[PDB]
Parts: structure tokens; sequence; C-alpha cells
């Protein structure tokens, strides 16, 4: 009654086992408001002398 | 010019201001 039960499958040719679990959560939000204002004017001084 | 020989001359002046913001 001791736990030195290494009578089968002695793998100590080092055998480094890894694990790498990885989760990720991500939300996002935007609010993009523009507002234009624009006005024009001109003048059209024309002439013709037939 | 025909074969009287009408002649014309024209001028236009066109400013156009603008702005936007």
């Amino acid at each position: 009654c001791i736990t030195h039960e290494d009578y089968l499958n002695v793998v100590y040719s080092s055998s480094e086992v890894e694990k790498y679990l990885q989760s990720q959560g991500f939300t996002e939000h935007n609010e993009d408001t523009t507002s234009n204002t624009d006005e024009t004017s001109n003048q059209n001084a024309t002439s013709l002398d037939n | 010019s025909t074969g009287n020989n009408t002649i014309d001359n024209g001028k236009t002046v066109n400013k156009s201001s603008n702005e936007s913001n």
C-alpha cells in the first residue's frame, strides 16, 4: 500500500505534454453622424452685339 | 461674310461664389 505503481508504460523519455486552451469575446459599437451645410451664388453678365 | 457680311461680338461675365461647412 504505496503508490509506486510504475510497472507498466514507463515513459520518462521526457515526453512533455502541453495543452493550450484559449477563448475570446469581443463586441464593438459605432455612431457616426455628419451634417453638411452649403449654399452658392453667381452672376451672369452676358452680352452680344450682332 | 456672304458672296451683307454680318458681324457679332459677345461678352459674358459669370462669377459664382460658394461655401460649405
